[PDB]
DNA sequence: CTGTATTTA
DNA sequence: TAAATACAGACCTAAGTCCTTGAATGCCGC
DNA sequence: GCGGCATTCAAGGAC
């Protein structure tokens, strides 16, 4: 039997506003460390895996692995039901079928108590990538989805590159041309404005606009992001979270 | 396995109007017009695999040399069909500022151009009529039915014609030459016959036969690529006996998995193209066609509802 | 003649805005005592009836019941004219083909004018009937609206329960199920947010989620809002400010 | 070769924002003295005259009068990118195909560089000429704004009527009909919300209300408004910048009888 | 096709 | 007043889905 | 409180 009691509501509808428009299915794999999932777009374009440890759950019991299939456009609406200052609840019976989620007000006395059904996605999601990378830099998540949506008006490809203390967005269109160049800082006045990057070889690769918009939709869960790329590799984006983190491996453009 | 090789239809592409064994005096046109510039509004219509995108390809290159990149639209009619992007995009490009040659323009290639919607081309007169100074336009399609009169009022038409066995044979020894295969004119007669005048087609097929049996022989051939479908349905039909015609239909057709939708269409488009009997036989054996095909899309499609349809036609024969 | 001086502005455009989308034409009876204003949507299903008293006014003058026919939505781009600092005057004359309302402000060299064009619209009779509820909750209107949106994603059929001093709504969609639970509340630090329930049978009924949706639209007329539930009678959805009220009666299947 | 450099890029931003919703190509033609753009409405009813001189640009740069044909939706796009703490410079080299926009940050060194592709505008360079009009006055820029807003919701005409020094704004439409009476007077100790008057004619004139929002969209630039009126000339709405101006001419409608 | 509008004989 | 030719009479509805496309609805961002 | 964008849906057309 799965129970978890969230410390806050909104970090659950948080992370799945994350998932809301690149992914339509998942499969959430409960066990005694947290929770994991792993989905795939519909293009399978981008991967999208999440990892939450027990240190987010106020409480946490998983009896056994429990397999959860859901459909993301209706989690989004139930947990939308919610309020700003509520508290989480996520249950699930021995065989999975119909998880519950309670909403209780610590405030006041109110119980909000839905249920979802579930659907059986027979594709299978354990698969975890563990390679070096060419060039892991970190930047405020703010500003790299600044830079996305802003360079996303003008192509729908945006090429990056990583030089030698170099950083480069380049979005060349029909309307015209921009490029947005950076340079690795350290910021001891503030650390979570900093930008750090370590590179063995120098990258240049293209994404498309319209995941990339996506991916930067994960900026209202952590103040910083980490990119990490590598030649003929996908890219991994990572928001790293209190208990854990969610990673994108999104796949460039062929040349 | 790791990666693949690029296709022959690809890899053997003319990027040049020379390489190009289409029909002589368009691509002569072609030729004069991309050395003298002052490219005309165009539309170039056919049948699949005689070199239309190609023609236009080449020509734009040679046109703009080394200003394709910001000279050349080249756009997917029937993936950009609607009329907000004849409004935004195509307008932007023909109102773009380019310093060009003094004797170039740039090139607008719609590709696939009869899958577009009818706002979008009706809304393209003015685009290519305010901006003809400094923007043409290049439609590549394969009926000009569906272009709107108007649209071809304002550019040339070029109507290309099924390619003749002398030109398919050149261009396939050339890439025999090109590629060091083994051949055989029997072969090659069997690639051009199933080709029916579709260069791409031929092509194909030639690098499948290559990479499957590795000798192009009409055996090889004939064992890969079957003959063509209406070939013998065509034979079925003109068949003198009911014998005879119910023998074609049982093993070369029915036996060997066609499915009776299918047959029944064949035998429609063959008697609508057929010219050995008269008319009126003809009507008549397409009416009965048509009467087993309104059976068969019912779902009654079985091998009785076919040999009614070859006997029925052999009472109509029989006077 | 009518003469109204409104207090504020803002007061009329939050009362106007609370029924935008139910009706359209409809008409104002202006007698002495107040206004009264009765609607009727086409599906048959509600009733809106808007109650406005002489003392919810700064001034009222009237001295002969007139109709006063109009269309809703160019009544409130009318009031898109106003603003927070400008008091609303009505004036209509004996002869109804125009209302003149003025936009007063404190300083005395800004003064505005516009007019509206009355509609003639079959009236329907009042419906006043006040037959017996089984059950009334009042609850802060905030609140409720923002329940009646959470349930309306997953059903458009919402049930409510009221059941053993426990109020309950239900919504059981395709995609799964909602069940917000409520008890009564009795506060002594804010008096406006309170969960009042006085039940003297348990009621159990259904209603339509884009009609709920509608009523919840009048939650910036009020903090709070009255809701009384009966099972053979259509049940009575009650927002009010100081003076000023209105009820939607809801007929459930 | 061309270089100009602004003070805050949001200058330039709600400049191109003023009007942008009236226009859509524009010519900006750079001289020694600075920039100047008129462009006529797609209907040919409102023309749009802006210029910018030599002392609105941190530094200016110019080797011949240039013409730039611009798109004001690409351009928009291009320096919504931007932030309010950046200095913007626009670059033009010989043969101008393309403008180039730097954004530099003061406070970090990271720079953006933007491309812009210029367009073919065949458009004439007409002469505004300066004629005594018989109505001038200035009046906020917010209180005009909202006065269009509330009067664009009636109707599509707008009756000016400047007589008696009394201002009357008219809106009559299909559902009743709206008036606002505006009397000028002079406020002390803030002559910013004043309203500056001088009357010699009454006028009559009657304009549209679309191009009166497209007009009041640019009631950022400056607080109040230069209007001046005309019963034989297009009105002029002015926006008075720190070293230019920003013109609408309003062709007025036909006063038929 | 018949019937009518337009241009030129 | 005849040749000489263009050239106009006329526009359907239920139905099935797919497609486009304008416009309204809906939400988030500011 | 608007401003802007995205989503959805209805009207017409095609086969
Ligand atoms: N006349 C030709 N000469 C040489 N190659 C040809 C010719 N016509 C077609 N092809 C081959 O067909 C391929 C694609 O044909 P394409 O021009 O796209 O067909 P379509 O005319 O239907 O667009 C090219 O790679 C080209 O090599
Ligand atoms: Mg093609």
């Amino acid at each position: 039997m799965l129970e978890a009691k969230f410390e806050e509501a909104s970090l659950f509808k948080r992370i799945i506003d994350g998932f809301k428009d690149c992914v339509q299915l998942v499969n959430f794999q409960c066990k005694e460390d947290g929770i994991i999932a792993q989905a795939v777009d519909d293009s399978r374009v981008l991967l999208v895996s999440l990892e939450i440890g027990v240190e987010a759950f106020q409480e946490y019991r998983c009896d056994h692995p429990v397999t959860l299939g859901m459909d993301l456009t209706s989690l989004s609406k139930i947990l939308r039901c919610g309020n700003n200052t509520d508290t989480l609840t996520l249950i699930a019976d021995n065989t999975p079928d119909s998880i519950i989620l309670l909403f209780e007000d610590t405030k006041k006395d109110r119980i909000a108590e839905y249920s979802l059904k579930l659907m059986d996605i027979d594709a299978d999601f354990l698969k975890i990538e563990e390679l070096q990378y060419d060039s892991t830099l970190s930047l405020p998540s703010s500003e790299f989805s600044k830079i996305v949506r802003d360079l996303s008006q003008l192509s729908d490809s945006i090429n990056i590159m990583i030089t030698k203390e170099t950083i480069k967005f380049v979005a060349d269109g029909d309307i015209g041309s921009g490029s947005v160049i950076i340079k690795p800082f350290v910021d001891m006045e503030h650390p979570e404005t900093s930008i750090k990057l370590e590179m063995d070889q120098p990258v240049d690769l293209t994404f498309g606009a319209k995941y990339l918009l996506d991916i930067i939709k994960g900026s209202s869960l952590s103040d910083r992001v980490g990119i990490r790329l590598s030649s003929e590799a996908p890219a991994l984006f990572q928001f790293d979270l209190k208990s854990g983190f969610l990673q994108f491996f999104l796949a460039p453009k062929f040349n | 396995t790791l990666s693949l090789q690029l296709p022959w239809v690809e890899k053997y592409r003319p990027q040049v109007l020379s390489d190009i064994v289409g029909n002589k005096e368009t691509i002569d046109r072609l030729q004069q017009i991309a050395k003298d510039g002052n490219m005309p509004h165009m539309i170039i219509s056919g049948m699949p695999g005689i070199g239309k995108t190609t023609s236009v390809h080449c020509l734009a290159h040679e046109l703009l040399g080394r200003s394709y990149a910001d000279g050349v639209l080249e756009l997917n009619a029937s993936d950009d069909r609607g009329i907000d992007v004849v409004r935004n995009q195509i307008k932007h490009f023909a109102q773009k500022k380019l310093h060009l040659p003094p004797g170039k323009h740039k090139i607008v290639i719609l590709d696939e151009a009869d899958s577009m919607t009818a706002g979008a081309q009706q809304a393209l007169r003015r685009t290519m009529e305010l901006y003809s100074n400094s923007t043409r336009f290049a439609f590549a399609c394969n009926q000009s039915n569906k272009i709107i009169e108007p649209l071809q009022s304002r550019c040339a038409i070029l109507r290309y014609s099924k390619l003749s066995d002398e030109d398919v044979l050149k261009r396939l020894l050339q890439i025999i030459k090109l590629e060091d295969v083994k051949y055989t004119n029997d072969g090659l007669e069997a690639i051009i016959f199933t080709a029916e005048g579709d260069m791409r087609q031929a092509i194909n097929n030639l690098q499948s036969t290559v990479a499957g049996h590795g000798l192009v022989n009409a055996d090889n051939v004939f064992k890969i690529v079957d003959s063509p479908h209406p070939l013998i349905v065509k034979k079925m039909l003109l068949a003198s006996n009911l014998e005879d015609s119910i023998q074609i239909l049982r093993t070369d057709l029915w036996k060997k998995g066609y499915s009776s939708i299918d047959i029944v269409t064949t035998s429609f488009r063959v008697t609508k193209n057929l010219a050995q009997v008269k008319e009126s036989v003809r009507l008549e054996m397409i009416k009965e066609i048509g009467l087993t095909h309104m059976r068969i899309l019912e779902g009654v499609g079985t091998y009785l509802q076919l040999a009614s349809m070859l006997a029925k036609i052999h009472k109509l024969n029989n006077k």
